[PDB]
Order: structure tokens, then sequence, then C-alpha cells
């Protein structure tokens, strides 16, 4: 039980000054950074702000500065996204995510459930070419993630992630750091590769594992997302 | 004036220059390698010594117009700087002095109450209001024009104070005022309760009460000449009455009480970095 | 009767000897003077530094001092990862799990409590607190991520079960407290080191005194494995680590200087086992020639007493903790 | 409580030993034929060295 | 020069550098005081006036005091001793009654007197059950009546004789059986003097 419910959804007249709300439940909340990715309904994900353990180390991405302010409620765990002048490409969901940071931790293992916005009306690229692949539940699929700059830092972590998004669910970890299989994914997954050329394999596919695939990097901010690769039959 | 007499005074101060340049390095040193400072004590004993290494540099350049046969080879930025320098480093002094006695006071003669009244962040921040404060205090001269082009020389007026303000003297008495009557009250209390029978060690008190006695001395005879003479004579220089003579006993004895002044600067960290016995071992081991 | 059983076993013990280990050793070449440079200094302790662990990546390590804290260090970076408070502030022993997911830090409160790193909460909490040793807790070492070795002031070692949280074995052969505990290389025997100025060697799937070691004349301190897992090395009180063999029953040379007086606390060796670090109270560590019994050079760093000394598992670096807040990353 | 001491001495006396000669030689031979992957014994570059820095 | 990953974990490692500060500084202000006894002693009614290590806590005038009461622990005392170098004072008790022989009282003052470790902390003596010793006195090498009076300070001598380090460490003394809510009194006072103590030196006086 470690629930991340959210609250605040509704539809908004442009110029709008809306506010959204996510409560923690059931974790040690105050030593979890916390972004806020999003997702357009028939799109990909997109990274929107982050606030430290601790506040004082806040982010945004573009399109966003100067127009969000996210707050963190510490004692009654509880999240705040503060928008003002909405326009209509705002409209999206919104996610909760947490992550934690030290030596060996595995950040973005948590996500919200969601929260559906509709507004009335030098960055790095990642490419998920081959979408949309048909495979049966034999085995062998094997999806490609290729990056601009190598993301092969020098202390000698490869900061690249996978999540998948199965229909109708929120997002979760598979593998973080290119080779690390996170916690209560079956050893099905595999991940490899080298700077600028990585490949989550899976072996012995069965019906679970239909969806779409999101392949992130965390080397600098902004943290960028992938096109997806949807998984069918 | 006389050339023997002008270098005895550059040999004072080459050697007090020497000598307060070697032991506030020294004394800096020290704490930086004792960044323990659980306690408020090493935090004005810090500050202190910032403002010693600041009265450094000041130095030299009266070194050179001494011995320069009272000449000044320097820039009329560098003499409005020089005066501010030099104001800013001895009433900060004396705020840190006056700071460390309270300290003090507080923690001998009301040892359980000052346990959550002595937080080595009270101490930051009460000593950056001080810089703040001196500072804007002395803001005034770091935009007075000091020229006196008489023939090639231009006399740094705000070296060896001459001028009179009257102003400048009231605000120099109730700025010497306060920290006055404070260190030696926070210091006669502290020999009261010293003496009027403890279970503490003999020998503890003993060196204790000299130690003040000491600091006292020190503190009463490197400041109070200045401000006396300051005062009387600047309320006996522009009357209608004075004497050449009169005229120059004035302008030694203003010599001689800023060089006391001056002297704290080198006196300072002898007596309170090295003499204490809370990092005597620290200063044997770099023997 | 028994007085004829022990003068028999130092007659065995004698006829298997034939000759010295300086004899056979004296034609190698010596290691030559030591270059030692501490490289990283870990400082965030309030108090006396009392033991520490090597994690098995090499990496990360453990330190508990008697301000109520365990630290993970992050040895490259000194960087810190986790920072457990404790209920009881008088600690005396630290433990790394083999896998990396619990630690153990026992002491004066006589309770072995065994912490746990990686939870889905977050931080880190008291996964068990082992109860039933009568004295202070001396050390606790990780047999796997079930099973765990203590080694307690009231003269006896049991073997635990942390699920359960029973004790599945005793051992109980000494005659005075013990405050050393040694771990075989393939973790199915192990020593301790007791103040009777001996040692002994157990038997962990039996639970059953093997051999037992002696030689020395005072409180030994601290015990270590040769890497070989056929002989181990020993440091007491009386200024003198020694090298026992366990597959002759005996004493092998002695580690002793004329000018240390002091004790050893702590001991370990190199990967290759050539050196044998030793720390000392005279504030700082040797390092001994561990076949010709020469010195090879001194880690002269510390200010206070040394009381904990550990060799990572690649061989790369040694650490070093002292009763000033300072572990010191030499290397 | 003698007699369990007792088969503890008896049970110490049915072992048997090797030769010190051997177990030296053993020692000796493991540790010269392991010198080489010693970094304490024998400095590596600053290259491989992750502690400097 | 770092990832962000990097950045992230300097900044958590600088939060619990934090905490550690404000937690030393929190307990460099609050008096640890070992408390000794001889068994039979009556350090029961020390304690009650306010399988390991015992703890207790309490708070008179605005300051918090903590009883360590090592008692039961069955060991060397030479292996465990060193680990409360630093204590404030040392509460020893004993039972003026059991004149149980009150050589092993002695001596046991003896060694803890006598020790480094402790050779700068104030002993903070106590001296319990003084009625019923007064009773068995009326009734029941010493020069002297069977009273009270000289008595009492006859033991209180033969206590204080055993400090070789007569000069530098105090040895302070007082009887008590009523629990007159005096002995925290006698407490209060005795860490007030090694309070100043420790503040005449840190302040460089010293």
């Amino acid at each position: 039980d470690v629930q991340l419910v959210e609250s605040g959804g509704g539809l908004v007249q442009p110029g709008g000054s809306r506010k959204l709300s996510c409560s923690a439940s059931g974790f040690a909340f105050s030593s979890f950074g916390m972004h806020w990715v999003r997702q357009a309904p028939e799109k990909g994900l997109e990274w929107v702000a982050y606030i430290s353990s601790g506040s004082g180390t806040i982010y945004y991405a573009d399109t966003v500065k100067g127009r969000f302010t996210i707050s963190r409620d510490d004692p009654k765990n509880t999240l705040f996204l503060q928008m003002t002048s909405l326009r209509s490409e705002d409209t999206a969901m919104y996610y909760c995510v947490r992550s934690i940071y030290y030596y060996g931790s595995s950040p973005f293992d948590f996500w919200g459930q969601g929260t559906t916005l509709t507004v009335s009306s030098s960055d790095i690229v990642m490419t998920q070419a081959t979408s949309s692949v048909p495979v049966t539940p034999g085995e062998s699929v094997s999806i490609s993630c290729r990056s601009s700059k190598s993301l092969l830092h020098s202390n000698g972590n490869t900061y690249l992630y996978w999540f998948l998004q199965r229909p109708g669910q929120s997002p979760q970890l598979l593998i973080y750091r290119m080779s690390n299989l996170a916690s209560g994914v079956p050893d099905r997954f595999s991940g490899s590769g080298s700077g600028t050329a990585f490949t989550l394999t899976i072996s012995r596919l069965e019906a679970e594992d239909v969806g779409v695939y999101y392949c992130m990097q965390h080397l600098e901010y902004p943290l960028t997302f992938g096109a997806g690769t949807k998984l069918e039959l | 004036e006389t050339p023997l007499e002008n270098m005895l005074f550059a040999s004072f101060y080459l050697l007090d220059f020497i000598l307060a340049l070697v032991g506030n390095t020294l004394a800096l040193w020290l704490f930086i390698r004792d960044h323990k400072s659980g306690t408020p004590a090493n935090v004005f004993l810090m500050h202190l010594a910032v403002a010693d290494l600041s009265c450094v540099l000041v130095l030299p350049t009266r070194l050179v117009y001494h011995f320069s046969g009272n000449h000044w080879p320097f820039g009329e930025i560098a003499c409005r700087l020089t005066g501010f320098l030099f104001y800013l480093n001895m009433y900060a002094s004396i705020y840190f002095l006056t700071c460390i006695s309270a300290d003090r006071f507080l923690a001998i003669v009301h040892p359980v109450k000052s346990l959550k009244l002595r937080r080595p962040l009270y101490a930051h921040l009460a000593c950056a209001f001080l810089w703040v404060v001196v500072a804007v205090a002395m803001a005034p001269l770091l935009v007075s024009p000091q020229t006196v082009q008489t023939n090639h020389t231009v006399v740094c007026l705000q070296l060896y104070r001459e001028k009179a303000s009257h102003h400048a003297l009231v605000s120099l008495a109730v700025a010497f005022t306060f920290p006055f009557i404070t260190t030696v009250t926070c210091y006669l209390l502290i020999i009261r309760s010293l003496r009027q029978g403890l279970r503490v060690e003999k020998r503890l008190k003993t060196k204790a009460v000299r130690m003040i006695a000491i600091v006292l001395a020190i503190f009463l005879v490197c400041f109070v000449p200045y401000h006396v003479n300051r005062s009387v004579y600047v309320l006996h220089y522009r009357s209608h009455g004075a004497s050449c003579a009169t005229q120059r006993i004035l302008a030694l004895a203003n010599r001689i009480t800023s060089c006391l002044t001056s002297l704290n600067g080198a006196l300072d960290p002898i007596m309170y970095f090295f003499v204490a016995e809370k990092f005597r071992h620290a200063l044997c081991n770099l023997l | 009767e028994a007085e004829q059983l022990k003068n028999q076993i130092r007659d065995a013990r004698k006829a298997c000897a034939d000759a010295t280990l300086s004899q056979i050793t004296n034609n190698i070449d010596p290691v030559g003077r030591i270059q030692m440079r501490t490289r990283r200094t870990l400082r965030g302790h309030l108090a006396k530094i009392y033991a520490m662990h090597w994690g098995t990546d090499s990496r990360l390590l453990v330190s508990a001092s008697q301000d109520g804290k365990l630290i993970i260090w992050d040895s490259y970076t000194t960087n810190k990862v986790h920072a457990i408070p404790l209920r009881s502030s008088w600690v005396m022993t630290c433990a790394y799990a083999p896998s990396g997911n619990y630690v153990a830090c026992g002491g004066l409160d006589n309770i072995c409590s065994i912490y746990n790193l990686k939870t889905r909460e977050g931080n880190v909490r008291v996964s068990r607190e082992l109860a039933g040793h009568t004295g202070y807790l001396s050390c606790c070492r990780f047999l796997d991520d079930n099973q765990i070795v203590t080694s307690s002031g009231d003269t006896t070692c049991a073997l635990w079960d942390i699920e359960t949280g029973q004790q599945t074995t005793t051992f109980t052969g000494h005659t005075g407290d013990v405050m050393s505990l040694s771990l075989a290389p393939d973790t199915r025997l192990f020593v301790s080191g007791a103040c009777d100025a001996s040692a002994k060697l157990w038997d962990v799937r039996e639970g059953m005194c093997r051999q037992t070691f002696t030689g020395h004349e005072s409180d030994i301190n601290a015990i270590c494995f040769f890497p070989n897992g056929n002989a181990f090395a020993t440091g007491s009180d009386d200024a003198t680590c020694r090298l026992f063999d366990l597959r002759a029953d005996q004493e092998l040379m002695t580690y002793s200087h004329d000018n240390i007086i002091c004790g050893i606390t702590s001991v370990s060796f190199s990967k290759s086992g050539r050196l044998l670090l030793a720390g000392y109270d005279d504030f700082n560590c040797n390092v001994w020639d561990a076949l010709k019994a020469d010195r090879a050079g001194v880690l002269a760093g510390h200010d206070n007493r040394v009381s904990c000394l550990g060799v990572t598992d690649d061989g790369m670096a040694v650490a070093t903790g002292s009763w000033d807040s300072f572990l010191k990353i030499w290397n | 409580q003698a007699r369990k001491l007792v088969e503890q001495l008896k049970m110490e006396a049915n072992i048997d030993r090797i030769k010190v000669s051997k177990a030296a030689a053993d020692l000796m031979a493991y540790c010269e034929a392991h010198a080489k992957e010693d970094p304490l014994l024998t400095p590596v570059p600053a290259s491989e060295n992750p502690f400097r820095e | 020069t770092l990832s962000a990953e990097d950045k992230a974990a300097v900044e958590r490692s600088k939060m619990i550098d934090r905490n550690l500060r404000e937690d030393g500084e929190k307990a460099a202000r609050e008096v640890k005081l070992l408390l000794l006894g001889a068994g039979e002693s009556g350090k029961s009614t020390i304690v009650k006036q306010m399988t390991g290590i015992v703890e207790t806590h309490f708070t008179f005038k605005d300051l918090h005091f903590k009883m360590f009461d090592v008692g039961a622990q069955r060991s060397e005392r030479k292996k465990w001793i060193h680990c409360f170098e630093g204590v404030t004072a040392i509460i020893f008790c004993v039972a003026l009654s059991d004149y149980n022989r009150m050589h092993e009282s002695m001596k046991l003052f003896d060694s803890i007197c006598n020790n480094k470790w402790f050779t700068d902390t104030s002993i903070i003596l106590f001296l319990n059950k003084k009625d019923l010793f007064e009773e068995k006195i009326k009734k029941s090498e010493y020069a002297g009546s069977n009273t009270y009076e000289e008595a009492a300070a006859y033991i209180q001598c033969q206590f204080e004789d055993l400090n070789k380090r007569k000069d530098t460490k105090e040895i302070y003394t007082h009887f008590t059986c009523s629990t007159d809510t005096k002995n925290v009194q006698f407490v209060f006072d005795a860490v007030t003097d090694v309070i100043i103590k420790n503040n005449l030196k840190d302040c460089g006086l010293f």
C-alpha cells in the first residue's frame, strides 16, 4: 500500500490558474524527489517538473518556466502544481512520479494514477523507430532506442531507463541505467547496449506484456522521453 | 618634526606589521584546522582575527608615509580607502572584544540559564549584524575627498585624523561609551563570582582572574587614550588661543594614541589564541 | 588425567615441528619500503568510532560510533548514503551483509539488532532484534541473509536464525569474555578470540570445538583468517601479533618490536597474504611483512587510538577508524 | 563439569597434524603465486587507482 | 562536472550532515551521570526519587539528566569501562548499615576513583540508609563513642582518604535517608560546578 492519489482535474478556460494536488500515503514522502510527468492523450510522455527532497532544487521544462510553479507540503504529505495562463496545448493526463537518488537507488519506480485535464480551446533527442511491432506470444522481441549524445558518463554509468504502460494503466519502471532490472519485474526483460545504441530484449513473451515501451534519459535536465513503440498481438 | 623620531615610528610600524601578519595568519590557520566550533566562542574569536588581518594591510602604507620623509606616494583613492579600512578595523575589533566579554559573562555567571542562549548561530548572526552596522556607519568617509596639495604633498588627512566635525565626535562618543561599560562590567562581575567561593580548582581560579585582569588592562590601555585625546583635542584645538607648542604637543599625542590603537592588532592574537590552553596541543603540534 | 592429555598435545605439536618458518623464508626478497598515503578522510561522526566493515562491492562501508549512529559511506566520493539512529547509544560492533541488504549493530544493550536497507517504504527499519545474550555483544558476522554469528561478553558465541529469531546452536568453550570473531572464506569454520589468552576453531555445521590455540599472554583483541583459509592471525594486549597454523595445530612466527608497548586493537591481511596490518594504541598502525617478520612501513595519521581496520575484498585499499571521529582510507 | 573438558581434550588428542616445513612452504607458495594481484604490495599506476583524485 | 544523479546524491548527503550536526548540538548540552553502586547499596531509592544497561531521564530547573545504571552487567569491567569516559559525574552509592562487607564497597570506590578515564571526574558520593544505621549504632581501630554524629564523620573520612589525587578531583558527600526531595539539589549543585569548570576552558579563560 504505497498509493499516490491525485486530484484537481476538470475543464478550464484559457488563461486560467488551476492547481493540482497529490496526496502521498504510506512511505517516507519527505525524503523522495517528486516530478510531474504528463502525457498528451494520443502522444508520448513529457517531463514537466522536479522538486528535490528538502525543497530548494526546483527545475522546470521549457514552455512552463514562469507559468507553472511546484510546491511541496512536507508535513501533510501533499504535492502541488500551481499553473497560470493555461493555453489549449496544456491538456494532458498528469502523473506524480517519485524518485530517490543515492548510490544504487532506482529512481522513477512508483508512478501515480492520473488526472484527466482538458483545458477548453540544446536538448537530447531519443529515437524509437519501428513502432507498432506485431509479434506472437512465442518469443524474442527486441525494442531499439537510439540517442544523439552518448549517455555513458565518465564515471561509468549509462543513464538510460525503460518504462511500460500497459493498456489503461500507469507506467512502471523496468530497466534503470541500461542494465539493472527494477524490482517486481520478471527476469524475462533484459537491457543492454553501448553508447548511443540500446536494445531492450524480451524473451518468452506472454500476454501481459502487450503495451507501449518508452525510453528516457537521465544524463541532464531536461529529461526527454521517446516516441513510444507499441507492441501488438 | 625630525628624521630620527620618524625613523623610530617607522621601525615600530614595521615590527608591528610583521607580528600582526604572522600572528593573525597562524591564528586563522589554527581556527580552520579546528573547524569544530561547537560553541559560540570560536565564532567571535575568528571574526576578530579576520578584522586583524584586514588591519595588517593598512600598516605598510603608514610605514611608507613615515619613511618617505612625510610624503604620500599614493593616490587619492588609496588615501580615501585607508581611513575607511582603519576606522572599520578598530571598531570591529572593539565590538568583537565586547561580544567576547558578554559571552564569557553568560558562560560563567549563569552557567545553566545560558545553555539555550549560546547557540553557534546567534554568534554568526549578531557578528554579521555588527559588521553591517559598522559598514553603514563608516560609509560616509568612503566618498569624502582627501586632498591637501600643499606643494607636491597632498597630505593624506584621514590617516592621522586632524580635522573636526563634532558630529563625528558625538558619534564616536556614543559608539565607544557602550563597549567600555559592557567590557568593564562583564569582567568585574566575573571576578566577583570567581572570587566569592566555588569548589572549582584553586589554580584554575587564580589563572582565570590573572588572565581577566591582563585582558582588561590591555583593552583599557590600547583604546581609551585615543578617544580621550581625540575628544579633548577637538574640543580644545579649534578654539581661539592655541599656541604653536600646544599644536605640536597635540600632534605628538595624536600620533602616539593612534599608534597605540594600532598596537592592539599585534597584541590581540597572542592573548586570545596562544595563551589559551584550548588548543595549545595543536600549537605545540606545529612546533 | 587431563594434565597428561595436554602434555602429549605439546609432545605431538613439538614432534610435528622440524623447521622454523624464518629458516625457510629467509631467502625470499624483502618487500621493500611501503608507500601509503591518505587518499580520503571520512568526517561525519561526533564521538569515538568503534567498528567498521567493508561492503562486498569494495565501495560501500558502514561505521558505528557512540553518538548512536550508523552511517553508510560511499568511499569513492566520501558521500553519505544512510544515517540510522539507534535505540542504544552503546555500540561495540558492526557488520555488512554479503548481499548488501542488511547491516547489524550490537553493543551494551545485549541485543543484536538487524537493519533493513532496501524497503518499499523509502527508509531503513529494524528488521529484527535478537535477544538471548546475558552480556555485552562484542562481534557479529553474517554468513548469508538468514544466518548470523554473534560473540558476547557472557563467554559464549551463538549461531542465530533471523526469520525465527531463535538460537540454532551455541558454542560454549571459553572461560572469559570473547571480543573477536573471524569467519572462514568458505563459511564452514570460524575462530574466536577470548580473554583467556587463547583462540578456538569452531565448526558451524555441528557446533563443537576442534582445536584450541594458545601461546599469547594477555587478552586477545582481534583475529583474522589468512586468505588461503589455512592460517590466522591474532592481536593481543602484550604488543604482539601471531600467526597460527590450522593444519599443524601450532604457532608459526611472532611480530614483536622492542619499541612497541601498547596493545593491538585490530589486525587484517592483504589480498595475497604478504602484509599484516595491525592497529595499535600508539595512535598509529604498522605494516608487517608476513614472512620475514620485519616491518615494512608505518601509517601515522591518527590523533587518538586506532580501534578498527579493514582491507577491501579486491585488496585495493585499507580503512582505519580511530577514537577521534575520523575514518581514513589509506592506499 | 570436568568431564566435558576431558572429552574435549581427548578429541584434541585424536587429531593428526602435518609438518611445519610443508605448511610454511605451502603458505609461501600461495603468497608468491598470488603476489601479482596485490595492489598494496606492488603499487599500481594512477590509471587503475579508483581512490586518487 | 557531475551528473544529475551525482548532484542529487550530494544534496542528500548534505541533508544527512545537517541532521547529524543538529542532533549533536542537541545532545552536547545534556548531563550524563554514570551510576555505580555495590549491590544492596540502595540504588533503588535514588533511581525512584527521579538485562543490559538501564537508562533514566528527569528534568530539574531546565536541565536534562540521564542516569545510566550498569548494575547487573556481570562481566569484566576493564573491557567496557572506557565507554563512559566523559560522563559529567559519577553517583556512587553505599549503605551505612552494611558495616555485604564495606571492604568490598571501599575496594570498588578505590578502583573507580583511582582510575584512568576518570582521573578528572567529580564523584557525587551518597550515603543512604542513614536511619537504620542510627538505630543500629544506638545499640551496637576506631576512637570515639558509638554515636551517629562522629561515626558518620569517620566513615566520610575513610571514604575520602582513598583519593590519592587529592587535588583537581572533588568528591562531594551527602547523607540522606528520608528522601526529603533534596537528593536532586545536591546533584544539581555538583553538576553546576562541573559545568562551570568546563566553561572556564573552551572560553580560553584558563
